[PDB]
RNA sequence: GCUUGACUGCGAGCGUGACGGCGCGAGCAGGUGCGAAAGCAGGUCAUAGUGAUCCGGUGGUUCUGAAUGGAAGGGCCAUC
RNA sequence: UGAGCCUUGAUGGAAGUGUGGACGCCAGUCUGCAUGGCUUUAAUGUUUGAUGUUCUAACGUUGACCCGUAAUCCGGGUUGCGGACAGUGUCUGGUGGGUAGUUUGACUGGGGCGGUCU
RNA sequence: GUUUAUUAAAAACACAGCACUGUGCAAACACGAAAGUGGACGUAUACGGUGUGACGCCUGCCCGGUGCCGGAAGGUUAAUU
RNA sequence: UUUUGUAUAAUGGGUCAGCGACUUAUAUUCUGUAGCAAGGUUAACCGAAUAGGGGAGCCGAAGGGAAACCGAGUCUUAACUGGGCGUUAAGUUGCAGGGUAUAGACCCGAAACCCGGUGAUCUAGCCAUGGGCAGGUUGAAGGUUGGGUAACACUAACUGGAGGACCGAACCGACUAAUGUUGAAAAAUUAGCGGAUGACUUGUGGCUGGGGGUGAAAGGCCAAUCAAACCGGGAGAUAGCU
RNA sequence: AGGGUGACAGCCCCGUACACAAAAAUGCACAUGCUGUGAGCUCGAUGAGUAGGGCGGGACACGUGGUAUCCUGUCUGAAUA
RNA sequence: UAAGGUGAUAUGAACCGUUAUAACCGGCGAUUUCCGAAUGGGGAAACCCAGUGUGUUUCGACACACUAUCAUUAACUGAAUCCAUAGGUUAAUGAGGCGAACCGGGGGAACUGAAACAUCUAAGUACCCCGAGGAAAAGAAAUCAACCGAGAUUCCCCCAG
């Protein structure tokens, strides 16, 4: 549903402001790329609809501190 | 993305070392692969010890053979006569095995493989400075009394 | 021939416009030029040769400037 | 291969008799390979951009199998192919009646044309 | 053959035929924010688009303008730095 | 009623009865009137609720300047002049009215625009599965036999049975005229007319939904509606016009 | 107060002020029992892909304006009393 | 509570009660077919079809009861692959659907006004969607203030068109 799902991170809308200042909703949309990981400690290979800098996030805080949540809320994985 | 190094990894390798290179090349490779592990200070700035728990801990406290000069120096008198004969010479030469062996204290041991000579002991008998050359740096020093029988 | 009155600040009082404006103006203060002097000079003999407001640009100013000192910005005067 | 850097060069243990490279006010000479009583600028490492290759390990596969499963979807696994490409997100130049919202003056002897507008 | 159900049946549309052009297959293209689907369980003797409109004899000259195709060496040039 | 002007052959009204259009809220300014007066007056709230309390606050008694500032003066300017605006003004708060502002703003009225739903029982395409076409005519390809050839071509009879083939009912359609035109009928009747084994025709069910569909292309059809359907909503759209 | 009664009623009727009433069921207050929670005291700690930042939008009365502050799609990214 | 009663158009019939549950009023319960979230599967709503059982039975079988999906947990099972997961079965709970306004959030017009129209306006309105409560939301300063100080949020009047 093109939803971060490692922060949570969804397609915001916004205005076009096309030069002379014209109104045109376009809403933006997360990156998000479905990457492949390692969990290691799970010994699995886990894959997730990850999306940029919420990658930074598994990258900075821990695969397994990320599942940790993700599956506290109750999600997928 | 620091991560410490665990194995040789091409230009840039050390079974353990920090070193900056880009997360694609982590978590892609030089992890998921078992080649290196981030640097989360749990193995760093607290898993340290490793790398200060020998030639800083088990080079400093690791007393038991580093006293060799000390401990071997006051025998009783290692008398080792390689025999003698023919107008008053020897019978028996000196090698590295009878050198490092009489040296025993009290019923001590001690290897042959730790001898200071040289060369080959010619067959005399007078005053045979064979010190006792074990540790590289840390050798010690004995002596033998070649005589006859 | 000599010069910069095509000056600065004001202006009794009038004309002409629905208004925004526009025009005429003696005389007053400061300072100029020409003339011996009285005096004349605030652009051209007069009536066309033109663009409001906004938004800004440039110079000046101890007017203002959000805790205070500055500053940005604003006002004011000159001006594009 | 451009640019950094500064590292090593010219700038500014003895002769003498071959050979490259440097360009010159030259008629110079400069400097590296036998036998012999700080800038102006270049290799080394390095950093970094520019393409061009190769690799696998992200990423793709509407190839082939296995299992879920007496399934054509889907998921996991194995293997092959491709491979940091493609594709997507944000930003950005071009294109864009495909679509959308509008504008397209007045006087005028009817309107239009012509002319006019201070 | 088709068409303006309810004023137009036609010289209009359609057609077989012709020509141009796109498309190498996860095709072009089209529906769809997407997944997916049609094209086609087809694969250039195939599919889409456009114009001409059996058949016969034919289909001349112009590439300056516009579009499209190729080149891109150089001039101008966005974000970015 | 609208007009320079209407008996006007210019508009509206068959008649009657009932209903039908300058409102309301807050604000601001005058006029009248009442209260108090260099002062007038409270808001919310409290409340022994129309009291009383509450003066937060608003207006006025001071103005000039762009302002700092100054002050019955102050700006302008170097400025003494002068000139501009002020100073020998009573205001304030209710109540009723005239006017304006914001609102639907006197009342009725568009053609349209936007949002969400309902519709392929009509019709246009298409998909699945069933049905229909009296009768009569033509006579292709192929084959057989004779001839013919070196063998094929070729030829002739017979056989054969093709075709968006022919004539013509059912069936589908719709070229002509009359009649109908407050019809029998919101497209028909009557006499002729076109196709009638085909791009045919029909039953049943299904799929395309509105800026969307469908279209052998007329802007045609999408429920007697179509150069953007119907229903509900924005909504009392707006209407310098009648 | 009000309503009815064969015309308009305090005194006909039902009411009316006033005063009473609950087997049971429950709203809400207190009060307590069961479970859960956990008070209090010492010494600690004191919220990072965050705050800021560049690009695009959006919200602040404030239309990028000299424009603070807030949210963020996108790329980054600190101090830590 | 009571001398009257068996609701209405509704009389009549046939009855019940005049003391103490006749009727009637209120509290709590029993029954409560079928459709409808509809939940055994299906289905053109109020109908069609099934599995496993229970007890009773002439013991044919009867009707009746339970059997949806998902979520959490528990237990037992269990692929590619040792393990392990994925998947499977069961059970216990909870959800589902209705709803008038108010409330929070996601998405979001145009007519209109600007006497034209793009910025702007209408308006974060209409409308669609999700969620929750009796209220919602908000809320104990990285708040204002101005060198004096104030002290969470929310609502009213002023400040001020
Ligand atoms: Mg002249
Ligand atoms: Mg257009
Ligand atoms: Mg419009
Ligand atoms: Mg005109
Ligand atoms: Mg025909
Ligand atoms: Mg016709
Ligand atoms: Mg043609
Ligand atoms: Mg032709
Ligand atoms: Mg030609
Ligand atoms: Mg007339
Ligand atoms: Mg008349
Ligand atoms: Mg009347
Ligand atoms: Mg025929
Ligand atoms: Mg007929
Ligand atoms: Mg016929
Ligand atoms: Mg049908
Ligand atoms: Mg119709
Ligand atoms: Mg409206
Ligand atoms: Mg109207
Ligand atoms: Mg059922
Ligand atoms: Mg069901
Ligand atoms: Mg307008
Ligand atoms: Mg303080």
């Amino acid at each position: 549903s093109r939803v971060c799902q490692v922060t949570g991170k969804r397609p915001v809308t916004g205005n076009n402001r096309s030069h002379a200042l014209n109104a045109t909703k376009r809403r933006f949309l997360p990156n998000l790329h479905s990457h492949r990981f390692w969990v290691e400690s799970e010994k699995r290979f886990v894959t997730l609809r990850v999306s940029a800098k919420g990658m930074r996030v598994i990258d900075k805080k821990g695969i397994d501190t990320v599942l940790a949540e993700l599956r506290a809320r109750g999600e997928k994985y | 993305m620091q991560v410490i190094l665990l194995d040789k990894v091409a230009n840039l390798g050390s079974l353990g070392d920090q070193v900056n290179v880009k997360a694609g090349y982590a978590r892609n490779f030089l992890v998921p692969q078992g080649k290196a592990v981030p640097a989360t200070k749990k193995n760093i700035e607290f898993f340290e010890a490793r790398r200060a728990e020998l030639e800083a801990k088990l080079a400093e406290v690791l007393a038991a053979a580093n006293a060799r000069a000390e401990k071997i120096n006051a025998l009783e008198t290692v008398t080792i006569a390689s025999k003698a004969g023919d107008e008053g010479k020897l019978f028996g030469s000196i090698g590295t095995r009878d050198i490092a062996d009489a040296v025993t204290a009290a019923g001590v041991e001690v290897a042959k493989s730790e001898v200071r000579l040289p060369n080959g002991v010619l067959r005399t008998t007078g005053e045979h400075e064979v010190s006792f050359q074990v540790h590289s740096e840390v050798f010690a020093k004995v002596i033998v009394n070649v005589v006859a029988e």
